[PDB]
């Protein structure tokens, strides 16, 4: 008689929030592998934030401060209440970040949204790979 | 009406309140106005009494103890008043004259003394149990010495209060001034 | 949105792109409000890569590090020698101003939090300001703000460009 | 629930709780990892009061929010 477990609303949320971080995740691995930013400290992507939070100095304590302060900003703005019952007004995932207004008919919204489901759980599952062969290095051929 | 009705917040222009309250405090806070007011009327007192304090020292000085009383100047006064006692308000128990050097001064008696008037006057119109109505509104910063002396006339009597509160308001920023102006150049009564 | 504020002698209602075509009253709204924001903090910036140039303050910027203000250069390289937390600090200056003592007074103008002509109702603490009686007037100040706000907003995009070409904000002199 | 802070608007409670939960993360941050204080106070030197009185605003600000939510959910 506790709602212990969560709803379909709360674990799509969830679901969409792990795919979009993840499909940043995994291009934010790549680049960093390729690309650099100068202040900041040289590491692996498995280590840079890390480095970052022990060596805040000259500009990464600012970058991280901004990073973790937009986060929290979002995410108490659009905590998805009462999701864990179902009882959300709003659609899971749906924060309403439209800048260009790419998708608005029901048909396109549908099709992008399993579009975005399709890459999110790719991008979830490439970077579960890129963890956990390197933490165990026989686990993933590229890796 | 504005903070429960306490006076000072009148502008000198005639028809327009100055009611100053940019944080709005006083509608915050209601129900300790009449602390706000007796906290506003003791720091101007205090500071009307400390600003002719740090003018006059330059023009006489008593002879005490040289310890202090051969200060240099109002900033290094209350240093040397005050003595160097192991604890700030720690009085000395196995050198009670001060021949160490590690014995509170004067300024030591006279915030004894301070502590006993506020313990008699300001705690006792507050906290009293034999006195209920306590500390109003109407009543904030009054205890009754020398009310005697203000006329009678009710309107003369909120003239005065509204002086008092201007006088202490004024002296409060000027203290502030002359004791900072006093620590940054350590120069006399014109940067007191 | 032709009527509106904004529209004067030089050119039209100048929406090349046509981003008002659409004729969202909401969306204006924020547009406008976000458009009178920008150009109030680009004529803040260009006042303030001004006047450091003749004039720096005295004292200490951060006692701690030993930082005067005359130690710092103007321009955008004192993004990196003003402290962190003396950024985040005017960053929580402007969150009071933002969120507190500025409220959208009415909904259906924005931009106007009732402080009055050139924004005097925040000189000072404790004093409520009163808007232009005459319709003219408002509507001259108001356009007079506008467009200050625009030439603020290209002038201090010039002069990032100006101090990236040249390390001094005013190399080019 | 909030006592005397019943008075003040959601907007103001809100900014009050960031500001309180920023000062205080970067006392706490300060005193414990970037800039620890236990070397200087075993040389012998005095703490940075600065941080210390700081550091109290982390669950200042954390009731804070609780009253900011409080407030803003009863319309204020
Ligand atoms: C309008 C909002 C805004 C503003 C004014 C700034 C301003 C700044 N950011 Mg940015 N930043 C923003 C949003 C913003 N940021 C957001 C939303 C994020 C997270 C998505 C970041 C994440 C971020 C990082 C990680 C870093 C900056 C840094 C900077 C500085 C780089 C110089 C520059 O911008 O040119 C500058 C103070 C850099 C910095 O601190 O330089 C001193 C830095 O390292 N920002
Ligand atoms: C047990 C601790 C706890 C509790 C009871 C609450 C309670 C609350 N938080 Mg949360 N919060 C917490 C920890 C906690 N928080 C922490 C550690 C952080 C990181 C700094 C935040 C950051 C945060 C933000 C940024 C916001 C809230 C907000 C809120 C309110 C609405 C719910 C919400 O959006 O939560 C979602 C966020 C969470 C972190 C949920 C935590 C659930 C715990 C672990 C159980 C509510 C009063 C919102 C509000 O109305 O603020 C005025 C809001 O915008 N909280
Ligand atoms: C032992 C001496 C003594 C005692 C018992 C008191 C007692 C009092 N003073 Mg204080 N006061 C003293 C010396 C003393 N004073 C001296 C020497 C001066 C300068 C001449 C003042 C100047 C002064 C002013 C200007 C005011 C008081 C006020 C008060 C009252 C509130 C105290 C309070 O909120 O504390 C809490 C104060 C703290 C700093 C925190 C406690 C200490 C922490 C835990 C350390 C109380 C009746 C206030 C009052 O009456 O308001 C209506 C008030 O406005 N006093
Ligand atoms: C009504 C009160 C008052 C008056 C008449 C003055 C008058 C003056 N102040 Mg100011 N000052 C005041 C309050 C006042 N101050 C307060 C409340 C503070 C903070 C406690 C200061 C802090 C201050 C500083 C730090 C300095 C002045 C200075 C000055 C002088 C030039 C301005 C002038 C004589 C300047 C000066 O010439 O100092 C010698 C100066 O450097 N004042
Ligand atoms: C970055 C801030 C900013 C913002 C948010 C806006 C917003 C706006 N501008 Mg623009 N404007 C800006 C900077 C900005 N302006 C600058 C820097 C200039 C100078 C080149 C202009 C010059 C300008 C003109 C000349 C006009 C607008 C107008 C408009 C409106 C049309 C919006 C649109 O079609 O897209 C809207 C209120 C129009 C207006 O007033 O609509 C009522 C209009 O006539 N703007
Ligand atoms: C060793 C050092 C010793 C120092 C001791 C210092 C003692 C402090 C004396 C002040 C306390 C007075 C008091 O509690 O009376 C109760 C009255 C309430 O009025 C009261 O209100 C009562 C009714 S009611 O409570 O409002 O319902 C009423 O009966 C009463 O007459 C009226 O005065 O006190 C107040 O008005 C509130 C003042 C609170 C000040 C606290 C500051 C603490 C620091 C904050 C940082
Ligand atoms: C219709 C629809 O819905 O779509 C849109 C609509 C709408 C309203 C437009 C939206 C928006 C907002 C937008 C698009 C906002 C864009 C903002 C931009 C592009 C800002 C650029 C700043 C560049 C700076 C500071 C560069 C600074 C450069 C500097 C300082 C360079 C400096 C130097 O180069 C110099 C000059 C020389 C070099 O040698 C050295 C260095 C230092 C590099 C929406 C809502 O989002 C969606
Ligand atoms: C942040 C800094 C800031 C700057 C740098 C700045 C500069 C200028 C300039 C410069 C060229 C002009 C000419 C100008 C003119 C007017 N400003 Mg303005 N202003 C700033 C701030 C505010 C705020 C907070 C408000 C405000 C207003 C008005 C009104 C309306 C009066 C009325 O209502 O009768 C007029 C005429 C109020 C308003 O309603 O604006 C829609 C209002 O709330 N301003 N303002
Ligand atoms: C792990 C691994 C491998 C792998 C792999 C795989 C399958 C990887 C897959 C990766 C994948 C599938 C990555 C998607 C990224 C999507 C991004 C970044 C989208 C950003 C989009 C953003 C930031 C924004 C979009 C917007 O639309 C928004 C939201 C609103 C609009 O108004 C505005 C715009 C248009 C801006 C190898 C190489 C096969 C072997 C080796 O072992 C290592
Ligand atoms: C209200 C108003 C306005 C206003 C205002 C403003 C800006 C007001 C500002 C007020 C301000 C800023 C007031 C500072 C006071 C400082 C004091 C009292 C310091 C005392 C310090 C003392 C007593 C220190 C003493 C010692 O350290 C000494 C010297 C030596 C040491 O050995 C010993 C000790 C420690 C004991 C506007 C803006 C004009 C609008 C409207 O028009 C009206
Ligand atoms: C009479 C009366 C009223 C009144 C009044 C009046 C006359 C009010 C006057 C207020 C006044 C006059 C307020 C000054 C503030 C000055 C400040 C904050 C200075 C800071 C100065 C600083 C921080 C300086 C720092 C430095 O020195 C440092 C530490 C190092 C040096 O290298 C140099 C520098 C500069 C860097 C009311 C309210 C109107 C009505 C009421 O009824 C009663």
């Amino acid at each position: 008689g506790n709602m212990t477990y969560p709803h379909v609303q709360w674990l799509r949320e969830s679901e969409l929030k792990h795919g979009r971080c993840a499909m940043l995740a995994i291009v934010g691995i790549f680049a960093q592998q390729s690309f650099h930013i100068d202040g900041y400290p040289e590491a692996p992507w498995y280590e840079a934030l890390k480095a970052c939070y022990d060596n805040p100095a000259g500009i990464v304590g600012f970058g991280i401060a901004q990073i973790s302060a937009f986060a929290m900003v979002i995410e108490g703005a659009y905590f998805p209440k009462d999701s864990w019952i179902g009882q959300m007004d709003r659609e899971p995932g749906d924060l309403g970040f439209d800048p260009l207004k790419l998708a608005k008919d029901a048909e396109s919204m549908k099709s992008m949204q399993l579009k975005e489901l399709k890459n999110g759980r790719l991008a979830m599952m490439a970077f579960m790979s890129c963890v956990v062969g390197h933490y165990v290095p026989g686990s993933v051929p590229g890796v | 009406p504005f903070a429960g009705g306490l006076i000072g917040g009148e502008s000198a222009f005639a028809g327009q309140d100055f009611n100053f309250d940019p944080l709005g405090l006083a509608t915050k806070c209601e129900k300790f106005l009449p602390w706000f007011r007796e906290a506003e009327l003791k720091h101007g007192r205090i500071a009307m009494l400390a600003w002719v304090g740090l003018v006059a020292p330059e023009f006489v000085r008593i002879p005490g103890p040289e310890q202090c009383y051969g200060a240099k100047t109002v900033v290094e006064a209350h240093n040397a008043c005050a003595g160097d006692p192991y604890f700030p308000f720690i009085i000395d128990a196995t050198d009670f004259y001060g021949k160490d050097g590690h014995q509170v001064g004067p300024l030591f008696q006279v915030f004894a003394f301070c502590g006993a008037v506020e313990m008699l006057t300001t705690f006792a119109k507050t906290a009293n149990v034999s006195n209920k109505p306590g500390l109003t509104l109407a009543n904030a910063g009054d205890y009754r010495l020398g009310a005697n002396f203000l006329p009678e006339d009710e309107a003369k009597a909120k003239e005065m209060k509204l002086k008092e509160l201007k006088n202490g308001r004024l002296a409060m920023l000027a203290f502030g001034g002359a004791i900072t102006q006093a620590t940054l150049t350590g120069n006399g009564f014109p940067w007191l | 949105f032709e009527g509106e504020l904004g529209v004067q002698a030089p050119v039209g209602y100048f929406d090349p792109l046509g981003l008002s075509k659409d004729g969202d009253v909401e969306t204006f709204r924020r547009r406008r409000e976000s458009e009178l924001k920008n150009g109030r903090v680009a004529m803040f910036a260009t006042i303030g890569y001004m006047v450091p140039e003749y004039f720096k303050f005295p004292g200490y910027l951060a006692p701690s590090a030993s930082l005067k203000f005359a130690d710092v250069p103007n321009g955008i390289q004192a993004i990196t020698k003003v402290p962190a937390e003396g950024w985040l600090q005017w960053v929580a200056l402007c969150g009071c101003y933002e969120l507190c003592v500025n409220q959208p007074v009415d909904a259906a103008d924005p931009g106007n939090y009732g402080k009055g002509k050139l924004g005097y109702g925040n000189m000072v603490l404790g004093i409520t300001a009163e808007s232009i009686s005459d319709p003219e007037a408002r509507k001259r100040g108001l356009n007079s703000e506008l467009a200050n706000g625009r030439l603020a907003m290209m002038a201090i995009m010039g002069l990032w460009v100006q101090d990236g070409l040249f390390g001094t904000p005013y190399g080019l002199y | 629930v909030l006592g005397n802070l019943k008075s003040f608007s959601s907007n103001e409670l809100a900014f009050l709780s960031m500001l309180f939960f920023g000062v205080g993360l970067y006392g706490n941050l300060q005193f414990n990892y970037y800039d620890p204080q236990w070397a200087k106070v075993d040389a012998g030197g005095y703490f940075n009061v600065s941080y210390i009185v700081e550091s109290l605003l982390l669950p200042i600000s954390f009731f804070m929010h609780i009253a900011c939510y409080i407030q803003k959910q009863n319309g204020k």
